[PDB]
C-alpha cells in the first residue's frame, strides 16, 4: 500500500420548511 | 465433563483437542468458588494451525457450544483490509467492542464474547522497525494487540486464531496471555478418517439408504491420504450417484468410482499423462535396472529412521524420458503424496514467484508422513542459458537448502531431479547436495533399436529387415522422444520411401 488518501464529502440538505 | 468426542461433531484429532482441554480450558470448567481464590486469569487467546481442509472451523464453533458464548462472530483477515487506513482498525475495534459493553456493564460475571479469525497470517506478518520498510499493514496488528492485552483489560473474551502460516506470525502476538497456547492440527490418520466417515454417514446409516457391500473400515484405508473437508464432498458424491442412478428410471458404494475423479490435497493421478504419453517401453537392461534402482532406494526411506530425507537426480543426454522415469518411480509404490513442480505451470514467473510456488509444494509435502516429490528440467526453472552464464541465484539457493532440510521428526520424503546436463551442476555445487546420481544412457545400438521398434509395432517385418540390413554396425546415439518424433515424421510419407526416409533422418543425429 504505502497509501494515504484523505478525502472530503458534501451535504444533502434536509427540507425543514 | 462435556468434552468427549462420542459427541458427533468432530473427530480424529482427539489427542490435540484433549490437550487444549487439558491445559487451556480447564479453568473455565471448574467450580468458581475455588478459582476465585487463586485469581487465575483465563487464557485470552488460542492459536491452532494446520492445513486448510482439516476441520478446524467446526472445532471452534463446537467449543463455543461446549462453553457457551452469546455467539461467535467469525471473520477472515483479507475480508477486512482497506486501502484507507482507518477502516481496517475500525473494523477490528467493532469486533472487540461488542464484548466491552457487557464487560463494563455487568462486571466480571459475563459470558464470553468469542472471536474467530479465519486467517490472521496476512495481517500479522512480522513488522520490523526502521526508517524505511516499516511495512504496509504494520499498524493493524498494533490495534489488535492493544485490544487483546491493553489497558483496562477485559476477562470477557476468547479468541481463536486459524492459519496455514504459523511462522510468519509476529512473535509478540502469541506471547503468553495475548495468545498463550498453540496447537497443531494435521491431516487425519486412518482412525480419524473412519470416525469421520461414521460422522458423515450417520444419517444414511440411520435412514438405512445404504445397506450393503459398504465397509468404512476398508474404505477409510483404501484412501491413505485425504482431507476431512474433502470427505464430505466424497460422501455427497456417493449420495449423488444414487440420485443420478434414477436418471435412467437401495444404495451402493460409488467411492471406488469417484475417488479417481477427486483431486486430493495429496496425490493426483491426472497429471501423469502429459509426462507419460505412451507409458514405459522397456527396450533393454538399462531401463529396467534404472527403475529397479528407484524401487530399490524407495525402500530406504520407508525403512530408515536416520535418513528421513533422500535425493537423487537422473542425469543423461536429452530426450531420454527422464521425466517419465521419475514419474514411474513415483507411481510404482502407491505413495501417499506425489506432486510435480515444473516450469510448465511456473511459466512466465519471476525468480521469487517460482521459489514461493516451489516452497509451497515442499512445505505442503513436509506434513504428510511419507512422500515423493519431483522436479523436472532443473535448468528451466533455474533459468540457465549457455551464452553468458545467466541464472537466478535465488532459486538454486532455495532449492538446495530444501534438498538439505529435514522435515519434522517421523516424516520422510525423497526428491527426484530430471536435470539433463550436470556439468553446470558440478561446477555450481548442487551435486554434493544430491545424494547420488543415475546415468540414463540413451539407446546405443541397433540390435536394441529394432527390438524397441518391434515393441511399438509401427513397421512390418520387411521394413525391419531393411533396418537390420542397414545398421547392425553403427552405435546410434539417439534420444527416444526424438525416435518417436521422427518415426511419426516418416509415418507420413509415400509408403515406398517411408523406410529410407527414416534411415536417412536417423543418420543425421551426430556422434
Ligand atoms: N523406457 C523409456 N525409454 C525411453 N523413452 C521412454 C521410456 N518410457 C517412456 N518414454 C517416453 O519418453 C517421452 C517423454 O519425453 P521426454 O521426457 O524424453 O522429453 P524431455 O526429456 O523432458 O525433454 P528434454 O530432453 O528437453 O528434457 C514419452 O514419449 C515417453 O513415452
Ligand atoms: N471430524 C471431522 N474432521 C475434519 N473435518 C471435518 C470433520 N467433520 C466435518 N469436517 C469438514 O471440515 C470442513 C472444515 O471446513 P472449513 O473449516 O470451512 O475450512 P477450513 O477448515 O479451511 O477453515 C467442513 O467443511 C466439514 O465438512
Amino acid at each position: 500500500m504505502a497509501e494515504d488518501a484523505d478525502m472530503r464529502n458534501e451535504l444533502e440538505e434536509m427540507q425543514r420548511r | 465433563p462435556d468434552w468427549n468426542f462420542e459427541k458427533m461433531g468432530i473427530g480424529g484429532l482427539d489427542k490435540e483437542f484433549s490437550d487444549i482441554f487439558r491445559r487451556a480450558f480447564a479453568s473455565r470448567v471448574f467450580p468458581p468458588e475455588i478459582v476465585e481464590q487463586m485469581g487465575c486469569k483465563h487464557v485470552k487467546g488460542i492459536l491452532l494451525y494446520g492445513p486448510p481442509g482439516c476441520g478446524k472451523t467446526l472445532l471452534a464453533r463446537q467449543i463455543g457450544k461446549m462453553l457457551n458464548a452469546r455467539e461467535p462472530k467469525v471473520v477472515n483477515g483479507p475480508e477486512i483490509l482497506n486501502k484507507y487506513v482507518g477502516e481496517s482498525e475500525a473494523n477490528i475495534r467493532k469486533l472487540f467492542a461488542d464484548a466491552e459493553e457487557e464487560q463494563r456493564r455487568l462486571g466480571a460475571n459475563s459470558g464470553l464474547h468469542i472471536i474467530i479469525f479465519d486467517e490472521i497470517d496476512a495481517i500479522c506478518k512480522q513488522r520490523g522497525s526502521m526508517a524505511g520498510s516499516t511495512g504496509v499493514h504494520d499498524t493493524v496488528v498494533n490495534q489488535l494487540l492493544s485490544k487483546i492485552d491493553g489497558v483496562e483489560q477485559l476477562n470477557n473474551i476468547l479468541v481463536i486464531g486459524m492459519t496455514n502460516r504459523p511462522d510468519l506470525i509476529d512473535e509478540a502476538l502469541l506471547r503468553p496471555g495475548r495468545l498463550e497456547v498453540k496447537m497443531e492440527i494435521g491431516l487425519p490418520d486412518e482412525k480419524g478418517r473412519l470416525q469421520i466417515l461414521h460422522i458423515h454417514t450417520a444419517r444414511m446409516r440411520g435412514h438405512q439408504l445404504l445397506s450393503a457391500d459398504v465397509d468404512i473400515k476398508e474404505l477409510a484405508v483404501e484412501t491413505k491420504n485425504f482431507s476431512g473437508a474433502e470427505l464430505e464432498g466424497l460422501v455427497r458424491a456417493a449420495q449423488s450417484t444414487a440420485m443420478n442412478r434414477h436418471i435412467i428410471a437401495r444404495g451402493d458404494f460409488l467411492a471406488s468410482l469417484e475417488n479417481d475423479i477427486k483431486p486430493a490435497f495429496g496425490t493426483n493421478q491426472e497429471d501423469y499423462a502429459s509426462y507419460i504419453m505412451n507409458g514405459i517401453i522397456k527396450w533393454g537392461d538399462p531401463v529396467t535396472r534404472v527403475l529397479d534402482d528407484g524401487e530399490l532406494l524407495v525402500q530406504q526411506t520407508k525403512n530408515s529412521d536416520r535418513t528421513p530425507l533422500v535425493s537423487v537426480l537422473l542425469e543423461g543426454p536429452p530426450h531420454s524420458g527422464k521425466t517419465a522415469l521419475a514419474a514411474k518411480i513415483a507411481e510404482e509404490s502407491n505413495f501417499p503424496f506425489i506432486k510435480i513442480c515444473s516450469p510448465d505451470k511456473m511459466i512466465g514467473f519471476s525468480e521469487t514467484a517460482k521459489c514461493q510456488a516451489m516452497k509451497k509444494i515442499f512445505d505442503d509435502a513436509y506434513k504428510s508422513q511419507l512422500s515423493c516429490v519431483v522436479v523436472d528440467d532443473i535448468e528451466r526453472l533455474l533459468d540457465y542459458v549457455p551464452i553468458g552464464p545467466r541464472f537466478s541465484n535465488l532459486v538454486l539457493q532455495a532449492l538446495l537448502v530444501l534438498l538439505k532440510k529435514a522435515p519434522p521428526q517421523g516424516r520422510k520424503l525423497l526428491i527426484i531431479g530430471t536435470t539433463s546436463r550436470k556439468d553446470v551442476l558440478q561446477e555450481m555445487e548442487m551435486l554434493n547436495a544430491f545424494s547420488t546420481t543415475i546415468h540414463v544412457p540413451n539407446i546405443a545400438t541397433g540390435e536394441q533399436l529394432l527390438e524397441a521398434l518391434e515393441l511399438l509395432g509401427n513397421f512390418k517385418d520387411k521394413e525391419r529387415t531393411t533396418i537390420a540390413q542397414q545398421v547392425k554396425g553403427k552405435k546410434v546415439w539417439i534420444g527416444i522422444k526424438k525416435l518417436l518424433m521422427l518415426i511419426e515424421m516418416s509415418l507420413q510419407m509415400d509408403p515406398e520411401y517411408r523406410v529410407r526416409k527414416f534411415l536417412a533422418l536417423l543418420r543425421e543425429e551426430g556422434a
